[PDB]
RNA sequence: AGCCUGUGUACCAGGAGGGGAACAACCCAGAGAUAGGUUAAGGUCCCCAAGUGUGGAUUAAGUGUAAUCCUCUGAAGGUGGUCUCGAGCCCUAGACAGCCGGGAGGUGAGCUUAGAAGCAGCUACCCUCUAAGAAAAGCGUAACAGCUUACCGGCCGAGGUU
RNA sequence: UGUCCCAACGUUGGGCCCGGUGAACUGUACAUUCCAGUGCGGAGUCUGGAGACACCCAGGGGGAAGCGAAGACCCUAUGGA
RNA sequence: CGAGUGGCUUGCUACCUCGAUGUCGGUUCCCUCCAUCCUGCCCGUGCAGAAGCGGGCAAGGGUGAGGUUGUUCGCCUAUUAAAGGAGGUCGUGAGCUGGGUUUAGACCGUCGUGAGACAGGUCGGCUGCUAUCUACUGGGUGUGUAGGUGUCUGACAAGA
RNA sequence: CGCCACACGGGGUAAGAGCUGAACGCAUCUAAGCUCGAAACCCACUUGGAAAAGAGACACCGCCGAGGUCCCGCGUACAAG
């Protein structure tokens, strides 16, 4: 089913699992990639910034992840950088499949919210920005306009 | 043949909608115009997109019909025409009044209107209205 | 599915209505190559017989052997130039400018125009070379008509009369050939103007047969089938869709058909004689006896026995002329029986 | 913006409207040089291109002028001449010169001539298996070598296979 | 093809059945498509003296019937013009049994043959009794 | 959804007149008759009342000349099309580009391997001459040769590059 | 074997013109329309354009959501049988 | 995974018509769209050639005949350059047909105590009207341009 | 169902192949300029066309007479006309 769909947040939010059952599991795998036994020691920080309130399921989510540490690998399956995608799908979403009777649709999916300016992903490297194209990748599979943005590093 | 015209305009390397404009003002004021030199008027703009249009006018049309002219005679007057309640009384006396010529039956030398000057030296992207007609097939018969 | 198909006959001859003139007009003319010369001629349908002939084709496996080949046979006696028109180019296409006429008329050309009495042929010729010397001058073409009272078999006296360009080398050249012409009578032939193997035009109005059916006009289908008993044998379907809410002009319909004007291209001119040679035995069928200048035009030409036909040279021939074909038999043979 | 270009002793340049003409020994060419607000004179010794505009697109056009100017310079004196190779691996190709255009035959066998028409006064001048394209007007003379090679294109069968023809072997 | 050197009117349509003028084995023959033909809308496919058809044997030996194979219209009723302009028609309508190459499948020809057909298949005419 | 169902409000319904091409609810506007005048929304090239108005800039697509909208689409993605503003670095001790010349030896390093010589793989990657020149960045060879990057010098002359 | 390919010609009665006889259906008004748009979303009539000299004869029926019948389908009625 | 275009299918909605806008399929006859099946001109190729595959421009023309089925669709056969798809009230019943859906008769299966029912099957089962306006195909009478004969011109219009 | 006839070639383009060429000293089919290049477009060819309201042109005849309608015999024409 397209994005079109669910990508707008004109919905109250719906995420109390304690009045709704049957959510399907998450496909986004891991959250922490890379060198998460180290922390976030390092002189360069690329972050890929949302530039517009969007839903973004969580199928997008892990493509786009993917996409990108996927890449990542012009460093190495155990290269030394670390990243992170800081949003979780917690919104519940639905889909009426009688015809407007007794529309209230069953649960089908998740999706992360995200506001216009918030940070979905960052990653910590050395001078060695490979992951300013993991992203040009990883924006490409989720709904939204990006800005890909750099903050401690003044090595131009 | 002889028009006792009270103006004679000459459109050589002019702007055929501002002199049109103007054509179409002064002879609903009573004045009878003649346009000389119509093949040598000219439009703005990109050559390619402007012929698609007066193409498509060609090509468009039916059994109740859709009459448009090829030669830069009609062409001009058409375009006058749609600056006149043509189908009123004092539309149609101004439009009768009114008559395009190519090149210069007349012995006086047409006048230049304000404002419908184009400069050849500062302007590469126009048309002549001669070349439109060349381009919907006309019989260059000037 | 529902099949592709052509649209039933051409649109290019229409509107489909009666013809102005019986006597036909050419709206094109061959192109000034050669010498000067006067660009047509006309003569009276007489009717069909057959003739052998020697393939004269260079590409035919058969080049040389017997053959047989359809002939239109056209009495085409002689014509008379009586006037030169000439055109001026203007800002609105040609235009006529002057005439220069004669003095030496048909004794029935009144029978159809208002003879001259007085005109000034010099002064027509001056305005002419005038125009000429500014430039001015359009094609040059030669009022011409015929002179049926020389067809015994055709029952009219009365002339036809046609304008006939005069292509030729220079305009100056070409101006005084004309002028030649005229003055002297006029009178010039078939000969004068074609030679036997070359491929003319035929123009002619058709046979009329007044209104005719869509079947019979356009080619459409008649009812097939249970349809065709139904009340409904030669109607179309339709007069088109529920929108456009109109009947196109394009929808095949009833009306006149026949009595319209064709140029039939590329004829080829199998002969060019006179006599009775081409006549049939017991007479052409509704014609009569030929017996006198004729044509015989390979094929068939438009419009019925004693109308009026005009040749013209070949504005688009395919093949190279292949001058005086040899004629080893005209059949003869009553076209009765 | 401005540019001078001082004409060589070996050549006159004049020019009235858009259009110049420069003329040497070698020959004369005429060119126009038609474009918004861009001024071309000839002030006796040297020709002048000059604006008052520095837009991108005012510049590409001068900097275009300019090196039209120069190679109709060069064309008058010096001259221009791009040198071709005929060429073949099974049927021998004959590239006459006839009339004003160069006619090639045999191609890959063919039976039908291919030709071409030369372009303004170029002379193509064949000697053997060598062919010499030359004249005053570089725009005319660079068409005509091109025409030439584009006259044994092939398209229906890979190149790499068929590669007779002939090519513009030296470039001016 | 080749020019026949005589203008045919096609007396046979898809469906028609015609004798088999050889000794393949095969009596009766069924047409069922004209090489090289394409109709109109609702027009019978047609075929006559020198096209190559496709056939169904109807008649003959068990082996023969039923099989599809190619062949050649050496006869029909429907008359043909000649250059001389003289017609020439037939007692019946024949076709003789072809291979790909349209040599006939059989040894011996049944009956005569139009001239105009040797014009285009060779082998068939050169296996002739009576030519036409 | 020109959907369904709430809510607050103004409007249509039951609201003229002006504008919006037309058009219940969008804008101005709430209206006795008649008359003069000035504005509102909106508009001032013609159709069409009033500007072919002024200072300046952008756009070359006829983009556009389309407030709102079922109604006027145009998106993610891309753009050395073009204009404007900023920052860093290099440059008349001559930058960027191009063209010309130089790109040297110990030495074809060692190792492995018949082989390997800048360039299959592994290790190392040293010092000489010098104004330059890798234990070789890319081609190429069976391996060589050959062709070039790096690096230096010249010609040239003004901004260049990120 | 004309059902078809694929239609043709002919025969008789009409049709067409003339004398005589002489209805009906239907009609808010206006009405020479066409292309688009708009409008209760399926306009000869609104808007913008285009085309358009009037009247008359014959024709085959594209449109007047053509004429004919207060929808038989479906639902509703504190209807009927 | 993400962004769209179309308005052919299906679904949704209930705006329009219940003082009726005649159904499906077919047929006949006309116009159109391009997202191109063939044909023209091209690009790439895992392009030797031949035969292909994929792509671009392009709607001029063509895209046919048959066997089963009411079928649309689809399956199948032989031909073919190819036998493309879609819109026009799912174009077309004041044009035809009436095989199917869906009246009243009847049978079978299933369900029901029964009347009788079925998103099951089956046999039979009707097609009204003289055109006022408009539209177009063809044919006339007048008026305007402003006496007559004859010959032309060509704004534009149609064609595959 | 029979028979005859129904181009080519110019011009301008698309996709595409290139030339000269700058912005950007080089390079570059493009930005200005140019050479080519589709069954497509225009012309050519066929048909209609003085009601084209700028309602046309030419020649001759005629304004007390040119010409035309009616009439009569007929059709190369035709449902009336
Ligand atoms: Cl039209
Ligand atoms: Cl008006
Ligand atoms: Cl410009
Ligand atoms: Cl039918
Ligand atoms: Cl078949
Ligand atoms: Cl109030
Ligand atoms: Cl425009
Ligand atoms: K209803
Ligand atoms: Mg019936
Ligand atoms: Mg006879
Ligand atoms: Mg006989
Ligand atoms: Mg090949
Ligand atoms: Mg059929
Ligand atoms: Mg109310
Ligand atoms: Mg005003
Ligand atoms: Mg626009
Ligand atoms: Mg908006
Ligand atoms: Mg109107
Ligand atoms: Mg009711
Ligand atoms: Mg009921
Ligand atoms: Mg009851
Ligand atoms: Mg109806
Ligand atoms: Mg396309
Ligand atoms: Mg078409
Ligand atoms: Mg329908
Ligand atoms: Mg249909
Ligand atoms: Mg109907
Ligand atoms: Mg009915
Ligand atoms: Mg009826
Ligand atoms: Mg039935
Ligand atoms: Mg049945
Ligand atoms: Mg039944
Ligand atoms: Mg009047
Ligand atoms: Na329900
Ligand atoms: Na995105
Ligand atoms: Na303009
Ligand atoms: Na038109
Ligand atoms: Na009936
Ligand atoms: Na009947
Ligand atoms: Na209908
Ligand atoms: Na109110
Ligand atoms: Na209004
Ligand atoms: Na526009
Ligand atoms: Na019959
Ligand atoms: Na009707
Ligand atoms: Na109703
Ligand atoms: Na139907
Ligand atoms: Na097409
Ligand atoms: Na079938
Ligand atoms: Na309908
Ligand atoms: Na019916
Ligand atoms: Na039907
Ligand atoms: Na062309
Ligand atoms: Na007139």
């Amino acid at each position: 089913k397209p994005g079109a769909m669910y990508r707008n947040s004109s919905k109250p939010a719906y995420t109390r699992r304690e009045y709704i059952s049957g959510i399907p599991g998450k496909k986004i795998a891991q959250f922490d990639m890379g060198n998460n036994g180290a922390g976030p020691t390092y002189p360069a920080q690329v972050e890929l910034v949302v530039e517009k309130p969007v839903q973004i399921r969580h199928n997008a989510l892990e493509a786009a992840r993917v996409a990108a540490n996927r890449y990542v690998q012009n460093s190495g399956a155990a290269a030394n950088y670390k990243f992170r995608i800081r949003k979780f799908p917690f919104h519940v979403i639905r889909e009426n499949k009688d015809g407007m009777r007794a529309p209230f649709g069953k649960p089908v999916g998740t999706a992360a919210r995200v506001h216009g300016a918030n940070h979905i992903f960052i990653a910590w490297v050395n001078p060695d920005p490979n992951v300013e194209e993991a992203w040009r990748r990883a924006k490409m599979k989720v709904t939204p306009t990006i800005n890909i943005d750099s903050s401690p590093a003044g090595n131009a | 043949a002889e028009f006792d015209a009270d103006v004679i305009v000459d459109a050589r390397d002019c702007i055929m909608g501002r002199v049109a404009s103007q054509v179409a003002e002064q002879a609903l004021d009573g004045e009878t115009v003649a346009v000389v030199n119509a093949e040598r008027a000219v439009i703005t703009g990109r050559e390619e997109q402007i012929v698609e249009k007066y193409e498509k006018r060609v090509d468009i049309g039916n059994d109740n019909g859709y009459f448009y002219p090829k030669r830069p005679d009609g062409i001009f007057k058409r375009t006058i025409r749609g600056m006149l309640p043509h189908k009123k009384q004092r539309g149609r006396e101004a439009f009768e009044s009114v008559r395009v010529y190519l090149g210069n039956p007349y012995d006086e030398d047409g006048e230049v209107l304000d404002g419908t000057s184009l400069d050849r030296l500062s302007n590469i992207k126009f048309v002549t209205l001669g070349e439109i007609s060349e381009t919907l097939g006309a019989n260059k018969t000037w | 599915p529902q099949p592709s198909r052509p649209r039933k006959g051409s649109l290019g001859f229409g509107p489909r209505k009666r013809s102005t003139s019986e006597t036909p007009r050419f709206n094109s003319w061959p192109s000034d190559d050669g010498q000067p010369g006067v660009q047509g001629f006309a003569g009276y349908k007489a009717g069909m017989t057959h003739v052998v002939l020697v393939n004269d084709e260079p590409n035919s496996p058969r080049e040389g052997m017997e053959e047989t080949v359809p002939v239109t046979v056209i009495e085409t006696p002689p014509m008379r130039a009586v006037a030169l028109r000439a055109y001026e180019d203007t800002p609105y296409g040609q235009r006529p400018l002057t005439e220069v006429w004669t003095d030496e008329f048909h004794s029935e050309l009144d029978r159809t125009l208002d003879v001259p009495e007085d005109h000034d042929p010099d002064a027509a010729e001056e305005q002419i070379r005038d125009a000429h010397e500014a430039g001015d001058l359009g094609d040059l073409r030669l009022i011409t008509h015929t002179v049926p009272d020389a067809v015994p078999s055709v029952p009219k006296k009365k002339p036809d009369v046609m304008e006939t360009r005069v292509g030729g080398g220079s305009v100056s050249d070409r101006l005084d050939h004309a002028l030649d012409i005229v003055e002297d009578g006029g009178e010039h032939a078939m000969n004068d103007i074609f030679r036997a193997g070359e491929y003319a035009d035929v123009a002619g109005v058709t046979k009329g047969k007044g209104t005719q059916g869509p079947v019979k006009r356009w080619g459409v289908q008649k009812r097939k089938g249970k349809h065709a008993r139904q009340g409904w044998r030669r109607r179309i379907g339709n007069l088109g869709p529920w929108n456009p809410s109109r009947v196109r002009s394009t929808v095949p319909q009833q009306g006149q058909t026949g009595y319209h004007q064709r140029t039939e291209l590329n004829k080829r001119l199998i002969d060019i004689g006179e006599g009775d040679e081409p006549t049939v035995d017991g007479g052409f069928v509704n014609y009569g006896e030929v017996d006198g200048p004729y044509t015989l035009v390979k094929g068939s030409v438009p419009g019925p026995d004693k109308r009026l036909v005009r040749f013209r040279p070949a504005v688009r021939p395919n093949d190279q002329p292949r001058l005086d074909p040899e004629v080893r038999y005209v059949s003869n043979e009553s076209n009765q029986g | 913006p401005r540019v001078e270009l001082e004409i060589p002793e070996d050549v006159d340049a004049e020019q009235d409207h858009l259009d110049i003409t420069v003329e040497g020994d070698n020959g004369s060419v005429t060119r126009r040089l038609w474009y918004p607000d861009i001024d071309v004179s000839v002030d006796g010794d040297t020709v002048v291109i000059e604006s008052d505009e520095d837009n991108a697109k005012t510049m590409s056009t001068i900097g275009t002028f300019q090196s039209h100017i120069e190679n109709m310079f060069h064309g008058v004196t010096e001259g221009w001449e791009y040198g071709m190779e005929v060429f073949y691996s099974h049927f021998p190709m004959q590239v006459n010169v006839e009339g004003d255009e160069v006619v090639i035959e045999n191609f890959l066998g063919e039976k039908a001539p291919r030709r071409t028409t030369i372009h303004g006064d170029t002379d193509v001048e064949i000697d053997g298996e060598e062919l010499t394209v030359s004249g005053p007007d570089i725009e005319a003379v660079g068409q005509t070598a091109a025409d030439i090679e584009q006259l044994t294109r092939i398209n229906d069968k890979d190149v790499r296979v068929f590669q007779d023809g002939v090519y513009i072997t030296r470039k001016p | 093809m080749e020019a026949l050197g005589a203008d045919v009117t096609q007396g046979l349509e898809k469906g028609s059945l015609i004798t088999c003028a050889d000794n393949t084995g095969a009596r009766e023959l069924k047409v069922i498509s004209v090489h090289g033909y394409s109709g109109t809308k609702n027009r019978h496919p047609k075929a006559g003296l020198g096209d190559k058809i496709t056939v169904s044997v109807t008649k003959g030996t068990p082996e023969m019937r039923r099989q599809v194979l190619e062949a050649v219209v050496v006869r029909q009723r429907k008359p043909i013009r000649r250059p001389d302009g003289t017609r020439v028609k037939f007692e019946d309508n024949a076709a003789v049994i072809v291979d790909e190459n349209e040599d006939p499948r059989g040894t011996e020809l049944k009956g005569p043959i139009a001239r105009e057909v040797a014009q285009r298949f060779g082998s068939v005419a050169s296996a002739a009794t009576m030519i036409v």
